[PDB]
């Protein structure tokens, strides 16, 4: 697509390898903002989104978050916020043409700037100038789409770049795009690590009686750790509670007087470690 | 040096066709917009027309039936293929290239570069 | 096709109080037995919720703004409304969004629809007729899903535009209540996110006739706009929101929010500050005396030669270079390097004409 | 447009030797690196030897001793010299391109351009 | 440690960079201490074929 009508494709419902992208030597660019590249085959995505563009050489610079330009400001905005990848690679041999491939277009004048993820394709003559166009053409009245010339003998810079920019939502709601990780046998009531739709953590899974909605994936408690967590492939409730803490003090007499020492658990049955409850 | 050239006008019949060229030099058309503009010599500059360097043409809506703007890149020369020239189509026409970069002030007619500008005059003889 | 509808009766649209209505999840996070503040596009409590009718001749699709977001009610039955239109000019200029529940399926589609005046659905006394829009041709997404939908049914609407995503929260109630809201509480479950990314500003509600001229089925909606606050939403055993403290609403709930507790103890507590607005700006500036001789150079009555040009040196002086701009004496007025009416706004070092 | 295309197969005697070319249009060979796999009529495909871009050539180990690859990067063409075909080298031969930069599908063969190969077949006349 | 690179792969000669040069050919520690040091050599390194 061009920029300013740029295509925007739902990835959903399917097992992403992102390590044939990214091992990938075809893309020159490659920005992650808020995930790792390499942290992607790990982590499961919801609202996964891709968006695809054809902008000039040198403009693949604003291609990010808080960048400022006729592409970031009338084309194509970024939210600070953003999280994904912004993937772009030379498109010179197939979006030049010999006398100038005119087919993709960017939005030279606009009245004010984009907001995030928004797109617009109205082609209403801009005015430039104190008179008023009216919709019609004239002095300071321009149509605001122009088209790059794009020919084979301009410099890097001015020749074509293929830009996709992906964009996930991270661990909130419910996900349908995950990494090729393999999934193992659900294993309770024991002190196990666990890995549930890339949320990693310790703890001992046990049956909940808690009742999700079907739009909720994960429970939190007062700081904020998952205390409940819907498994992906049954849709059963778990309460994960952490594996068994306790504090150890070593009672002794003084090093003087003697080496031996008696160990306290303290809050923990003895049937979970000269025992004396 | 950026420089404009008009040449074609002169003396032309009433319901004839006359052809008038912009062969430009130190620039080409291929990244810049293109405009015609005549001057009556009781009115002020009249807007013509403009063509884009895609191809895209447009023209002033009370001018649309009897103009025609075409390029030649080979040649990089602006082509204006007027038909029935009447009274009030005697006019001295500039070609000038439209300034859609950055501007210095406020501009009336937002041109960078302007044209010399070729006289027509339509009467009996 | 369009169809004007001149069998209307005029009447002002009314208005009636939201209670504690418009509450919805702010996230998909399970909560149990907790109390939760969240900063969010919440409806207010208790405010000025507008009512629209359809009863016979009463059939109210007019115009109303968006804002920054609507709280939709409806208190439905016979299946009146069927769904909503969103965009800015609502033509073929911008882009807009279509959401319809007909007779078999649900459809959102974005596309530049060029919209009738009175766009509507109609039921033959099976459903048959169907104008909404004369042109569909640039269309960018499409999503078909399942069926969302005295008055016996109470449907909860919240819907939110922000960063290109079209958030619809829906909660589903069985009522038998004849004429107004209400009062109670029921919190909205999240219905769907959708990519659309357009620009909102306007909304209309798309009704359905009933053909036997048209009558319209008795059917009563309520707009109600988002505003950005705080609630204090109370979570049980069963991770239900079953109770909600409106922040900014009066002080006892202001202090429920300090608190952090749905319960307050006897005492005095500190909860806010009183602040007093700005109202006007006051710039004073000293007087404009000392000012440049522009009058002595461009009044001059002899000019020099090109060859042998005169140079002035203007300072210690304050410079009005309104008076040359917008002078129509000069043909010519070329600045380079410097906007003509920012000169007022600049103090300059050496100047020379 | 990246198109491969082969020549130089038909009938030829056993034990004599027969030249194949891969005559490549819209890519070249100075970074790309280049394959060559053979088709019997009832196998599958099997790699025959492979051409780097330094000059550097691998081949089938069951067939090291009767293949030539060889390049021409003044043409941009591949070459096959082929000695000693028997029965058993009858086949219909396609010269590919190595996908070496990126895996778009999972492919079996790692090759993402093909020739339309040509066909060899070794018998009494 | 002298070696030759390609011109765009300068970028990957710093700590904390991923490619084919950092991951598979010289990886520089997170910690590094040290100059990185680089210069066309296009009179010297490249031939007409
Ligand atoms: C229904 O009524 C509306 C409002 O009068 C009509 O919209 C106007 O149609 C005329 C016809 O050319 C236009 O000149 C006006 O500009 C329109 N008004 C607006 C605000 O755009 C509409 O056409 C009527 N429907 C039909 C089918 O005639
Ligand atoms: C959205 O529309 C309103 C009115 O139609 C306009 O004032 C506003 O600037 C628009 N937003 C953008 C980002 O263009
Ligand atoms: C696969 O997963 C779906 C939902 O994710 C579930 O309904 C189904 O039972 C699972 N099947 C198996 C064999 O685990
Ligand atoms: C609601 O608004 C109307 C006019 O906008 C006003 O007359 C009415 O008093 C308001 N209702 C309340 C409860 O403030
Ligand atoms: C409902 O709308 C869809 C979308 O255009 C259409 O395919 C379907 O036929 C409609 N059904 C009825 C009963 O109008
Ligand atoms: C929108 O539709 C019009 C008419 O169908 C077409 O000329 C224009 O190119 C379209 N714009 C886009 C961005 O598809
Ligand atoms: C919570 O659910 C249980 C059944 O699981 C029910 O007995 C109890 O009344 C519910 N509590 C509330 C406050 O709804
Ligand atoms: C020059 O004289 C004209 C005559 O009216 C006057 O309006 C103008 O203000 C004078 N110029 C300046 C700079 O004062
Ligand atoms: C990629 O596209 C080219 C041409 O469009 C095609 O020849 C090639 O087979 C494609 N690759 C895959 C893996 O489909």
């Amino acid at each position: 697509a061009s920029v300013y009508a740029w295509n925007r494709k739902r990835i959903s419902n399917c097992v992403a390898d992102y390590s044939v992208l990214y091992n990938s030597a075809s893309f020159s660019t490659f920005k992650c903002y808020g995930v790792s590249p390499t942290k992607l085959n790990d982590l499961c995505f919801t609202n996964v989104y891709a968006d695809s563009f054809v902008i000039r050489g040198d403009e693949v610079r604003q291609i990010a978050p808080g960048q400022t330009g006729k592409i970031a400001d009338y084309n194509y905005k970024l939210p600070d916020d953003f999280t994904g990848c912004v993937i772009a690679w030379n498109s010179n041999n197939l979006d030049s043409k010999v006398g100038g491939n005119y087919n993709y277009l960017y939005r030279l004048f606009r009245k004010s700037n984009l907001k995030p993820f928004e797109r617009d394709i109205s082609t209403e003559i801009y005015q430039a100038g104190s008179t008023p166009c009216n919709g019609v053409e004239g002095f300071n009245c321009y149509f605001p789409l122009q088209s790059y010339g794009f020919q084979p003998t301009y410099g890097v810079g001015y020749q074509p770049y293929r830009v996709v920019v992906l964009s996930f939502e991270l661990l909130h709601a419910p996900a349908t795009v995950c990494g090729p990780k393999k999934s193992t046998n659900l294993v309770k009531n024991k002190c196990v690590n666990f890995n549930f739709n890339g949320l990693t953590g310790t703890g001992v899974l046990t049956e909940s009686n808690k009742k999700f909605l079907p739009f909720q994936q994960f429970g939190r408690d007062i700081a904020d750790t998952t205390d409940a967590v819907r498994d992906p492939q049954t849709l059963e409730i778990l309460d994960i509670t952490p594996c068994s803490f306790g504090g150890v003090s070593v009672i002794t007499p003084g090093t003087n007087t003697s080496n031996q020492v008696a160990v306290l658990y303290q809050d923990v049955n003895c049937t979970e470690v000269n025992v004396f409850q | 040096e950026v420089q404009l050239v008009e040449s074609g006008g002169g003396l032309v019949q009433p319901g004839g066709s006359l052809r008038l060229s912009c062969a430009a030099s130190g620039f080409t058309f291929d990244d810049y917009a293109m405009s015609w503009v005549r001057q009556a010599p009781g009115k002020g500059l009249e807007w013509i027309g403009r063509m884009y360097n895609n191809g895209r043409t447009s023209y002033n809506p009370s001018l649309k039936s009897l103009v025609t703007i075409s390029r030649d890149n080979s040649k990089n020369t602006l082509y204006l293929q007027m038909n029935s020239l009447r009274a009030e189509d005697t006019a001295t026409y500039y070609c000038a290239r439209d300034n859609l970069g950055y501007r210095p002030s406020e501009n009336l007619y937002g041109m960078d570069v302007w044209g010399q500008g070729t006289t027509v005059t339509v009467s009996s003889s | 096709q369009c169809v004007n509808l001149t069998t209307r009766t005029q009447l002002p649209p009314a208005y009636t109080n939201s209670f504690t209505r418009g509450v919805y999840y702010p996230d998909k996070v399970f909560r149990s037995s907790v109390l939760h503040s969240t900063q969010d596009l919440f409806l207010p409590f208790f405010s000025n919720v507008t009512w629209f009718h359809a009863i016979h001749k009463r059939f109210d699709n007019p115009v109303l703004p968006f804002n920054d977001g609507v709280y939709f009610a409806s208190t439905e039955k016979s299946n009146i409304i069927r769904g909503w239109i969103f965009g800015t000019t609502l033509d073929s200029k911008t882009q807009s969004l279509l959401i319809v529940n007909n007779a078999t399926n649900v459809v959102i589609k974005v596309c530049e629809f060029q919209f009738c005046n009175d766009p509507f659905l109609g039921v033959y006394y099976m459903e048959s007729e169907f104008r909404v829009y004369s042109s569909a041709n640039n269309c960018t997404f499409e999503y078909v899903s399942q069926p969302f939908l005295n008055f016996k049914n109470l449907r909860e609407f919240v819907f939110k535009n922000i960063d290109g995503y079209f958030k619809i929260y829906s909660k589903h109630t069985p009522i038998n209540l004849v004429r107004d809201l209400p009062q109670g509480f029921s919190a909205l479950e999240p219905l769907v996110d959708l990519p659309i990314g357009i620009n909102i500003t306007r909304f209309q509600t798309l009704l359905a006739l009933h053909r036997s001229g048209w009558t319209a089925g008795a059917a009563a909606y309520y707009v109600g706009y988002l505003q950005p606050r705080t609630f204090l939403l109370k979570y049980n055993e069963n991770g239900t929101i079953t109770d909600a403290v409106d922040c900014a609403l009066d002080p006892l709930s202001e202090t429920k929010c300090t608190l952090k507790s749905f319960t307050v103890e006897k005492g005095i507590y500190q909860t806010s500050n009183f602040r007093v607005q700005p109202t006007e700006s006051i710039v004073r500036f000293p007087n404009i005396t000392n000012l440049c001789p522009f009058g002595e150079v461009f009044n001059a009555t002899r000019f020099a030669s090109v060859y042998a040009w005169n140079r002035k040196r203007i300072s210690n002086c304050v410079a009005d270079y309104s008076v040359l701009y917008n002078s129509a004496s000069f043909s010519t007025f070329k600045c380079y390097g410097v906007s003509p009416t920012k000169l007022n706004d600049l103090c300059f070092t050496n100047v020379y004409a």
